[PDB]
Parts: structure tokens; C-alpha cells; sequence
């Protein structure tokens, strides 16, 4: 019963569990985690990111 | 507690230099090209201007 409950709970919750620190967002310094990177992170070295006003 | 990194009284700074962006190596596989033409020479393309002065 303990093993079955362990397996079932883990299989129930592992779908939800995700790594926050999986490098996914590309960056000039290689793929990085989402929290480190924002829209201002240069995708490639020397990229121009204008401070565009949102009309 | 205060955050480890704060405050800088010295080193007033400098005016940022004029930004000179670089062509995208990642987004563009190669170099973006403008006018298209046969250009049976070293290469001139489909864009050629000139200003005739006095
Ligand atoms: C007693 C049980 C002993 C086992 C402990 C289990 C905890 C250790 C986990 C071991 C696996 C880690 C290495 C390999 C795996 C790995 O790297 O995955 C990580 C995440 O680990 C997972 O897989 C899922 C984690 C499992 C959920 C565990 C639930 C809590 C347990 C401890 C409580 C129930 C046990 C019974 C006790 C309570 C009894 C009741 C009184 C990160 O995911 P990520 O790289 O972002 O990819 C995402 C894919 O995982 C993701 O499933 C997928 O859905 C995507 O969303 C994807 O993005």
C-alpha cells in the first residue's frame, strides 16, 4: 500500500512539477532560465533593443 | 537586513557611448541583402545612387 500510494501520488504530481531553472530562454550567453531573462536580455551579443513607447 | 549590494558615492560615471548594434548572427543565418540583380561583376546589386555637385 505504501509503495502504491507513493507511485500514484508521484505520478499524479509529476505532471505539474516543472523545473523553474531549466535553461529555455535563449540569450547571448546561451540559453538561460526564465527568471534571469526578461525582454531586455540581448538575444545575441550587440543586439539593439529600443525603448519603444507603447502607443 | 539590507541587500548586500547598494550605494555608490564615488565614481560619478560617464555619458553612455552612442550605441552601435551588431548584425544578428543568431536570428539571421547569413547577411541580409537589399537590391537583387545579376551583378556580373565584383557586386553592385540593384541599388546605386549618386550626387552630381557643382
Ligand atoms: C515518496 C516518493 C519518493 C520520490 C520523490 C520524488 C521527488 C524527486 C523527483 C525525482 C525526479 C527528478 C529527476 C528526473 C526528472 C526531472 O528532471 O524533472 C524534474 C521534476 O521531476 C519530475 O519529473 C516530477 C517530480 C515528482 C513529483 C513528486 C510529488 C511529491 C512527492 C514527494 C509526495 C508523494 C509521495 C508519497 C508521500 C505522501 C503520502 C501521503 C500521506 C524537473 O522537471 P523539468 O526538467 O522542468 O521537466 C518537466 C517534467 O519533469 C514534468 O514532469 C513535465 O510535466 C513538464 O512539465 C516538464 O517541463
Amino acid at each position: 500500500l505504501g509503495a502504491f500510494g507513493a507511485g500514484t501520488l508521484v505520478a499524479f504530481i509529476g505532471g505539474l512539477i516543472k523545473n523553474p531553472w531549466k535553461p529555455v530562454v535563449p540569450t547571448a550567453e546561451g540559453k538561460k532560465a526564465v527568471l534571469w531573462t526578461s525582454g531586455w536580455t540581448p538575444r545575441f551579443k550587440g543586439e539593439t533593443i529600443y525603448l519603444a513607447r507603447a502607443t | 537586513c539590507s541587500p548586500p549590494g547598494e550605494t555608490a558615492s564615488s565614481e560619478p560615471g560617464t555619458t553612455p557611448a552612442i550605441w552601435t548594434g551588431s548584425p544578428s548572427p543568431a536570428a539571421p543565418s547569413g547577411e541580409d541583402h537589399g537590391g537583387g540583380h545579376g551583378a556580373g561583376a565584383a557586386g553592385a546589386g540593384e541599388t546605386l545612387t549618386a550626387e552630381l555637385k557643382t
